[PDB]
């Protein structure tokens, strides 16, 4: 019974810097691990971006390193994603995703699957 | 195909709590017969688990090295045999009955070391976790049918003798099943990583302690599992009314209904207090530990007055006790990695079983020699001694108690440390 609300989203000017903020309210959002994707107009949904359920543990792609900063308040129930220098290859529309937490390796959950939880989504455009 | 396997299983865990707790219900009669002090009362329990803590890793290691239905169905036999030769042992030799119970012990860990991978090979699904809670449900029931199958054939054919032969031949029609019915299923450096996963979890803090309070309720139920049917007797001896099978029987299934009632009610508890906090799971289970505390010690103050007000009191604490068992699981498994749960599991057991159940009865009946020793003799004074030595049992549950708030302090320090690890 967890609902993600996406804010933050829309378009902005190329190279500049913006912010997604994910908002959990259904439940407490200290028991879910959270993820970004990005589905393009011409491919299908990519991903971008997941943290555990504390905040200890980060995975990125490496097409995306040393640009976006993903993080979380659990206090508050909302993840932040601050995109720096953003990309034409960016515009898209990102959906943020939730699952139940699990001890495994985040970088090995890539398969838009794992995730049974997912919001509206938001388009982002470079 | 499988189901009928896996309900063989189930019945045969039954048996084997049935056969474990069956000494206890007639365990006065044994003091009785062999008239010996509480110390081998204690003894005969201690013994047992120390053998099961013992063998438990060898079977377990061993499970992985020939035909698991082979070692299991030797071992249901050799323990209904150890059981059955037992039942004809002369009252002059007394050790030779605790030799019975550690071979007992030994039996009864290799089934318990297994089964349940038997259970976990024959079905993969939600169906895997039903028929482990099916096998796992037993253990309530089947030490409440022991209680009141002692207690009942001891009332019936008027010799404790005859308690300890009804269960093996059971195990016998049980055995041959494990050998035909049980289908055999194809399925599947270690001392160095043994140190290592030690290593790693001695750093680990809420694992620590999470492990000492299993440790303390391990410690509280053996004891009073062992001790409170002879107390109660004791007491009613010591009452102005005149008497004891149906205080045996009254505790097994008062055992049972509040070992379901309680797993149910702890699981209940949790699912609705994960909704307001992470930490859940360990101050629960803390909460439960001083609800059991604050009764437990009701029955020493209320013993002396009646026995409806003792068996309300040991209701509601084996209820508020046994709500931690679904839920020391889940927090041992939120914590350690998937690498090192298996080394974590077998450890926590080893640890619970050493520093808990496996000196509590013998330190009982210690302290109850001791007070009885330095002071006159009369039934009186057994029953205000065997209280005074039972008075030990509620410090320890709120020790545990204290474990599992600290446990709750460190958990969610230790859950980000165990991401980090895993992503690292
Ligand atoms: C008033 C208390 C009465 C206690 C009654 C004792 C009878 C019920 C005990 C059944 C056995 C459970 O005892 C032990 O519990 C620990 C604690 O998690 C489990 O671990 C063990 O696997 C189980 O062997």
């Amino acid at each position: 019974q967890v609902q993600l609300v996406e804010s933050g989203g829309g378009l902005v000017q190329a190279g500049g810097s913006l912010r997604l903020s994910c908002a959990a309210s259904g439940r407490l959002l200290s028991w879910y691990d959270m993820a970004w994707f990005r589905q393009a107009p011409g491919k299908e949904r990519e991903f971008v971006a997941a943290v555990t359920s504390t905040g200890a543990g980060t995975h990125y792609v490496d097409s995306v390193k040393g640009r976006f900063t993903i993080s979380r308040v659990n206090a508050k129930n909302t993840m932040y994603l601050q995109m720096n220098s953003l990309k034409p290859e960016d515009t898209a529309v990102y959906y943020c995703a939730a699952a139940n937490t699990r001890l495994t390796a985040l970088s090995l959950r890539t398969t838009t699957g794992s995730w049974a939880y997912w919001g509206k989504g938001t388009p982002v455009t470079v | 195909g499988r189901g009928a396997a896996a309900a063989i299983l189930s019945l045969g865990n039954v048996l084997n709590y049935l056969d474990r707790y069956t000494v206890a219900g007639v365990l006065l009669d044994i003091q009785q017969h062999f008239g010996v002090k509480d110390r081998g009362a204690g003894l005969l329990q201690s013994v047992f688990i120390c053998s099961f803590m013992v063998a438990a890793p060898i079977f377990g290691y061993l499970g992985d090295r020939f035909n698991r239905k082979v070692i299991l169905s030797c071992g249901i036999f050799f323990w209904s045999a150890v059981t059955f030769s037992s039942s004809f042992i002369p009252q002059q030799y007394f050790w030779l009955l605790v030799l019975s119970r550690g071979l007992v012990g030994i039996g009864e860990a290799s089934y318990s070391t297994i089964a349940p991978t038997i259970i976990g090979d024959l079905f993969t699904k939600n169906t895997r976790t039903l028929m482990l809670s099916v096998f796992y449900f037993a253990i309530p029931l089947g030490s409440g049918l022991g209680y009141i199958t002692g207690s009942s054939v001891k009332q019936a054919a008027g010799d404790w003798h005859w308690a300890l032969r009804v269960s093996p031949v059971l195990g016998m029609i049980t055995g041959t099943l494990i050998l035909i019915l049980v289908p055999a299923t194809k399925r599947g450096k270690a001392r160095t990583s043994w140190l290592r996963d030690m290593k790693a979890l001695i750093r680990n803090r809420s694992y620590v302690f999470s492990s000492l309070a299993t440790s303390a309720v391990s410690f509280a139920t053996g004891a009073l599992g062992m001790w409170i049917p002879l107390y109660l007797h004791r007491a009613q001896v010591v009452q102005k009314t005149a008497e004891g099978a149906k205080d045996s029987l009254i505790f097994g299934a008062i055992t049972c209904f509040t070992g379901f009632l309680g797993v149910v009610t702890g699981a209940g508890a949790t699912r609705w207090c994960r909704l307001k906090t992470q930490r859940a799971d360990p101050l629960v289970c803390a909460v439960g530990m001083l609800g059991s505390a604050i009764f437990i010690c009701l029955i020493f103050v209320a013993a002396k007055s009646s026995i409806v007000g003792a068996y309300i009191c040991i209701f509601v604490g084996e209820t508020l006790l046994f709500s931690n068992w679904a839920i020391t699981a889940d927090i041992l498994m939120y914590v350690v990695i998937p690498t090192r749960r298996a080394t974590a599991v077998a450890l926590q057991s080893f640890t619970s079983h050493l520093l808990g159940d496996a000196g509590s009865p013998y330190l009982i009946g210690f302290i109850s020699d001791l007070i009885r020793q330095s002071t006159k003799d009369s039934p009186l004074w057994e029953f205000l001694s065997l209280g005074y030595a039972l008075m030990l049992c509620p410090f320890v549950v709120v020790l545990g108690g204290m474990f599992f708030l600290a446990t709750a302090l460190f958990f969610v320090s230790d859950r980000a440390r165990a991401e980090q690890q895993v992503n690292q």
